[PDB]
């Protein structure tokens, strides 16, 4: 489980709640495309969830990464699982 | 119902043919209206 | 409410049952062999009948509808309703003066088109009622506890602000430990609040009703918390003086066992801190068994008037019982002081200097929340409840969850229960289903954080994967919430205010080797909780102190009796895949034993080997069911050497065996002994548990036993009235109800409609919904709460439908391979075999369908030729498509009625059985009938071309027909093509000709390779016929009902 280790970061690093996290669910995408714009302009992190569950979803999530224009201190981090027919382009654009 | 095909208001009792205007239809060149000889017809032997 | 003046109808159900009386005497009538001249007048009975009864059953709709939503538009007035519910007013309020005129019942038949009056009326509350949904969830919003009630029931209570027949209706799905309450003496007030079995007890003060329902209700929860808390406080202060406050008339058993056990809790930490003082075990002791002493002072006359609680006495022992040995482990080990850890491992309940309780484990503490519960079954203290008590509450301490697991049939979804029993809270059971909405789950858990409830989310496994993963960010939302002290969270826009008492917890398998179908939990979500072990349970423990409970004496002997029992017959008996020995048979096995000593010492007199000869009666109501023939006398040999020679006695009962041989005498069966057995049986378990299987093979007699007892028990019994389902069939959201995924709009089911009318019923009814359909664990397990030691039956909108004690499931089924273990071990079972079927028993009763003509030549033939030319072709075993026996004996006989002579009887018999082989026997099957028959036909090369003919008796030449039509214009259609006569042709034929006449209604299937002449040649026989209308209907992978349905409607009339 990775994610006590980054809510103890995102509260060491930063202060005031900017983090702000969204799993991958059944009805969750299209609110997540929103927050992922809201928060690449506002400069505050992101943390997906379970990325091996929703496998048609991502080529629109590589399409809004390439398309995209930052801010500095915005910092996107994902959560995956070992799953077969995933998608190289995004796995190319990340750290592993 | 017996002797002859009948009409017959649905799921009401009193039907009621509002025709808007009489004077207006047309004449042959004698002087007889088929609308008001059918409605003559109606109104006389309740049939056609 | 507004002064308007108005006739209305009551009545119904006397008006109602003479219509059916009537349709049922007309068909009675119908059954006359003189109907024939008499049928014109039958016509118009038929049709004035039929119109009348749909009528009454709108109107009384109309006005139920009309009743509820008069008040609330008459209230809160928005025009754009008023405009629509007075033109609803006017429509309804016009035809109930013209009734007020004529009062006669056949005038609703003649008065002016009420039809459309009728159905537009319905249509436009039904609009109103969309048009209310807004103000539905904002009074939802307003009271919290409204979110597991319907609508239905919803805007009654917010309409019948004042009618106690709604309040004595329904306040009983609003708190579960009310059953009902009292009013005074104007209704003005209400009093007193009762129970199930009739636990009374008054309130403090009087609860003033009025018209807007939350300002009585909560003058209801507040009245009712405050109300126990000084009950409590008024029996402590008596009891913590010298003498005993022993009145059990006087105090609920939820205040006698609180203050026992702070009273005791109290004691032990003076004890420990003084001396060791085994005055106190003594004392203890000693008080036991003064309460098993005044316990044969009610047991005697039982069934009193106005005297019941003999329950307090027994819901105390096992309290008393954990204490001995709570104080008995404590003298084994030798404890110095409090703080010793071997103490403070126990539960404590201690008393606050508020006066209120504050239950407190290890360091974790809650408080009692005051749930009234009235009496209820508690648990045998086992050891793995202290494994489960210090996990749970460690886990709230922490703040989170709590999953206990294991495998099927232990006791982790009660254990929760009881928790939440003994600490005061309240818990609201539900299931998890067919994946429902993520906003679903989110209204759920807003009702759950407004309240203060635990919701004990029953098979959290088995939910769609992604709806787990949302789910996951809720709770952790809530959590958060809970951890941080907040008042205030926020999911789903909106800001729920959460409660401090709350809680949430899940019960699940492990998705093991035979578990069914469920998915496996995300690891995030795993993470959020805090897992249990709770895999063995013990089984002496519990059998001792329940028998010594029930005011059974010898239960240390016996108890360790029926756990060898069970052990050596689960452990050396034949591995069969139906049967079980988990805790729920052990459990059902303790109260058989209990209801007997019940009966057999109000009813008369006590001694010594009856006592033991009891639990043999008591276990063999259940564990006969299960067995085979020599199964079942093995196990009885067993039970001789457990008990050496307490061995047998039989079923009391025979005036019911009078009624059944009787209405097998009424419906020209036969009598078989092993019939009336099977049905005494199943009354037993029908008697004895919530659902029955009836396993069986195809045609093996396995539903004619419920269908007679139906008519067996109907002529003393009260009312069986049967509502039949097939769940296979139709799909899944129609079956079990669905939800319009945009609007949010409840749509109802079947059986959740059937399970609707049943608990409208009085208490005088008995209903068997019935599922005669194959088995799947993903649609039966949705049935796990309702045939639970709960009750009770839930909607994924959160609506919750209990159940009384009247209701029965009978499930006939085929077999059990595809069936996860917990329901195996949920509910009742009776197996049926292939041993026990008489082929002759069988033969007779359609040999009694013969019109008396042939029937001497007949049984002359069948008793020395039908039992050999069986027993043959099931030795063969050859045959295409697979049949059951009965299939294969039906398959020999209906080719059969009208025999002449004994040549053509041979021929008969030939085609009936050898239709199902293939030509590698057929060919030997015919030489073994004509050789073991009188002579041999001229066909001797192929003989299976014989050609018997009425006209000279001829056995067999195969003859060439050859047409002598033949032009272009014969091959016009591409279809219609002229058949060739040749014989195997005319064997199809002669085959077809006894099943299409008009006299033999039979359906039947040809079975031929792929492009070998079927279609044509049944098209010739449809030609063949008189005034028939054939439909063909090319069905392929995806063909379902409707296509078949819409088949049949385009060409089919509707006559009501
Ligand atoms: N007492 C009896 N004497 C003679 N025949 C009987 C008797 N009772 C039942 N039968 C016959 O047994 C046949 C099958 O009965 P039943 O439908 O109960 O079997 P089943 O196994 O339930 O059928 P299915 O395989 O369709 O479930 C019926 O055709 C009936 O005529
Ligand atoms: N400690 C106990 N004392 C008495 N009865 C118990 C106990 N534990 C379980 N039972 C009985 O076992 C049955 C099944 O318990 P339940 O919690 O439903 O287990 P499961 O959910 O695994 O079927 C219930 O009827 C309950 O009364
Ligand atoms: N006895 C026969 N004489 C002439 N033609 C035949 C005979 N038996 C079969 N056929 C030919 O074989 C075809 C059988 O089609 P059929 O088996 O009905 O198709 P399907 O297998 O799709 O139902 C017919 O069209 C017919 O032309
Ligand atoms: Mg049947």
């Amino acid at each position: 489980d990775p994610s006590q280790e980054l809510q103890e970061l995102a509260n060491a690093e930063r202060s005031g709640e900017c983090y702000h996290q969204v799993a991958m669910g059944q009805g969750q995408a299209d609110l997540a495309i929103q927050m992922l714009k809201e928060c690449a302009r506002n400069g505050d992190w992101l943390c997906l969830k379970n990325l091996h569950l929703v496998v048609s979803w991502l080529p629109v999530l590589e399409k809004e990464l390439n398309t995209l224009q930052p801010k500095d201190t915005f910092r996107l981090w994902l959560t995956a699982e070992v799953h077969p027919n995933f998608t190289p382009i995004l796995l190319q654009s990340s750290l592993k | 119902t017996n002797t002859g095909r009948v009409y017959r208001p649905k799921d009401c009792e009193r039907l009621v043919l509002y025709l808007k205007d009489i004077n207006l239809p047309k004449l042959d060149k004698w002087g007889t209206s088929t609308l008001v000889a059918f409605l003559q017809q109606v109104l006389t032997y309740q049939g056609f | 409410s507004q002064s308007r003046t108005m006739k209305l109808i009551k009545d119904w159900k006397d008006i109602v049952n003479q219509v059916g009386d009537n349709r049922c005497l007309l068909q009675s009538l119908k059954d006359s062999p003189y109907y024939k001249g008499f049928e014109d007048k039958v016509s118009i009975w038929e049709r004035k009948l039929a119109e009348l009864d749909e009528y009454l059953q709108n109107l009384n709709h109309i006005q139920r509808k009309w009743v509820y939503l008069e008040p609330i538009f008459g209230r809160g007035a928005l025009p754009k309703e008023q405009t629509r519910f007075n033109r609803v007013d006017e429509d309804f309020r016009s035809i109930m003066t013209d009734i007020k005129k004529d009062n006669r019942v056949t005038t609703l038949t003649t008065h002016a088109g009420i039809r459309n009056s009728l159905l537009t009326i319905l249509d436009q509350l039904q609009r109103c009622q969309r048009s209310l949904n807004e103000f539905l969830e904002e009074k939802r919003s307003a009271f919290p506890r409204f979110y597991f009630i319907g609508d239905d029931d919803l805007l009654e209570i917010l309409g019948q602000s004042t009618n106690p027949s709604v309040i004595q209706s329904h306040l009983k799905k609003l708190f579960a430990g009310i059953n009902s309450v009292c009013f005074d003496e104007k209704s003005k007030h209400i009093t007193a609040m009762k129970s199930l079995e009739g636990e009374v007890v008054p309130f403090k003060n009087k609860v003033p009703l009025s018209n807007n329902v939350e300002t009585w209700l909560n003058d209801l929860a507040l009245e009712m918390k405050k109300t126990l808390e000084q009950l409590l406080k008024e029996c402590v202060t008596t009891g913590r003086s010298s003498q005993g406050a022993v009145d059990p008339s006087l105090f609920p058993s939820q205040i006698l066992c609180l203050a026992e056990q702070i009273k005791f809790t109290e004691d032990v930490e003076n004890a420990i801190k003084d001396h060791s003082l085994h005055q106190i075990e003594t004392q203890l002791v000693n008080k036991l068994e003064q309460y098993t002493n005044i316990d044969t002072s009610s047991e005697d006359p039982g069934n009193t008037e106005s005297g019941i609680l003999e329950l307090k006495l027994k819901a105390l022992i096992l309290d008393i019982i954990h204490n001995i040995d709570v104080v008995k482990q404590l003298n084994q080990i030798q404890v110095h002081t409090t703080e010793d850890w071997a103490w403070k491992k126990q539960l404590r309940f201690y008393m606050k200097s508020d006066h209120t309780c504050c239950v407190q484990m290890v360091d974790s503490e809650f408080q009692y929340t005051y749930e009234y519960q009235g009496n209820a079954s508690k648990l045998v203290y086992t050891p793995l409840t202290d494994k489960c008590y210090l996990t749970l509450t460690q886990a709230m301490k922490m703040g989170l969850g709590g999953n206990p697991y294991g495998p099927a049939g232990t006791g982790k979804t009660e254990s929760v229960k009881a928790l939440g029993g003994l600490l005061g809270r309240q818990v609201l059971v539900f299931n998890c289903d067919e994946g429902i909405d993520v906003k679903s789950m989110g209204r759920i858990f807003v009702g759950l954080v407004k309240c203060g409830a635990w919701g004990c989310f029953d098979e959290f496994n088995r939910l769609e994967e992604s709806v787990l993963s949302a789910v996951s960010m809720q709770i952790q939302t809530i959590q958060d919430a809970l951890k941080n002290h907040r008042t205030v969270c926020e999911l789903l826009g909106k800001e729920v205010e959460v409660n401090s008492n709350s809680g949430i917890f899940i019960t699940m398998n492990p998705a093991g080797k035979g578990y069914g179908g469920r998915q496996k939990l995300p690891d995030n979500l795993k993470q959020l909780f805090r897992p249990v072990a709770m895999s063995h349970p013990d089984n002496e423990l519990i059998a001792e102190v329940i028998l010594y409970s029930e005011g059974f004496k010898d239960a240390k002997v016996l108890s360790r009796k029926l756990v060898a029992i069970f052990n050596l017959s689960r452990e050396l008996l034949t591995p069969q895949q139906h049967y079980d020995w988990g805790l729920r048979a052990l459990k059902t096995v303790l109260r058989g034993s209990g209801n007997l000593l019940r009966q057999l010492n109000k009813s008369g007199t006590t001694q010594n080997a009856n006592e033991s000869h009891i639990v043999v009666q008591a276990l063999r109501l259940n564990t006969m069911s299960k067995f085979t023939f020599t199964d079942c006398t093995r196990f009885d040999a067993l039970i001789k050497d457990v008990f050496p020679g307490i061995e047998l006695k039989e079923v009391e009962y025979d005036e019911l065996s009078a009624a059944l041989k009787q209405v097998f005498e009424e419906a020209n069966y036969e009598i078989i002994p092993n019939q009336i057995k099977k049905a005494l049986e199943l009354y037993e378990q029908l008697c004895q548990r919530m659902g029955v299987v009836i396993v069986g093979p195809s045609g093996a007699g396995k539903s004619t036993l419920w269908r007679m007892l139906r008519a067996a028990l109907c002529k003393t019994g009260k009312v069986v009235k049967q509502y039949t389902m097939n769940p296979k069939a139709m799909p899944r959201y129609q079956l079990l109800g669905h939800i319009d995924m945009d609007t949010r709009e409840w749509s109802d089911g079947v059986l959740t409609n059937s399970a609707r009318q049943v608990v409208r019923e009085p208490q005088d009814v008995s209903s068997w919904i019935i599922c005669d359909g194959d088995i799947d664990p993903e649609w039966i397990e949705s049935l796990n709460s309702v045939l639970d030691d709960n009750r009770l039956l839930t909607m994924p909108s959160g609506e919750r439908i209990q159940f009384g004690p009247n209701v029965n499931f009978v499930f006939e089924t085929h077999d059990l391979s595809c069936a996860s273990p917990a329901t195996i071990s949920r509910m009742g079972m009776i197996f049926l075999s292939d041993e026990e079927t008489d082929l002759n028993s069988l033969i007779k009763s359609w040999l009694r369908n013969q019109p008396a003509e042939y029937r001497n030549n007949l049984e002359n033939w069948i008793g020395d030729y039908f039992e050999k030319a069986l027993q043959w072709v099931l030795k063969q075993n050859d045959y295409v498509v697979e049949t059951s026996l009965v299939g294969t004996v039906m398959n020999g006989l209906s080719h059969l009625h009208g025999c002449r002579d004994h040549d053509e009887f041979i021929i008969n018999l030939i085609r009936g059985l050898g239709g199902n082989l293939n030509m590698k026997s057929r060919l030997e099957f015919t030489k073994e009938v004509f050789h073991w028959a009188r002579e041999s036909p001229p066909d001797f090369h192929k003989p299976m071309d014989t050609y018997y003919d009425s006209t000279r008796g001829r056995l067999a030449t195969y003859v060439l027909k050859k047409p002598e039509d033949l032009t272009a214009d014969d091959f016009s259609n591409g279809l219609t093509l002229p058949v060739i006569q040749t014989p195997d042709m005319q064997r199809g034929l002669d085959y077809f000709k006894p099943w299409l006449s008009s006299d033999t209604k039979q359906p039947f299937i040809l079975v031929g390779p792929e492009g070998c002449g079927k279609g044509m040649l049944l098209r010739y026989a449809f030609s063949q016929l008189r005034s028939t209308q054939i439909a063909t209907v090319h069905c392929s992978a995806q063909t379902t009902s409707r296509h078949l349905l819409q088949k049949l409607s385009q060409t089919c009339m509707v006559i009501s």
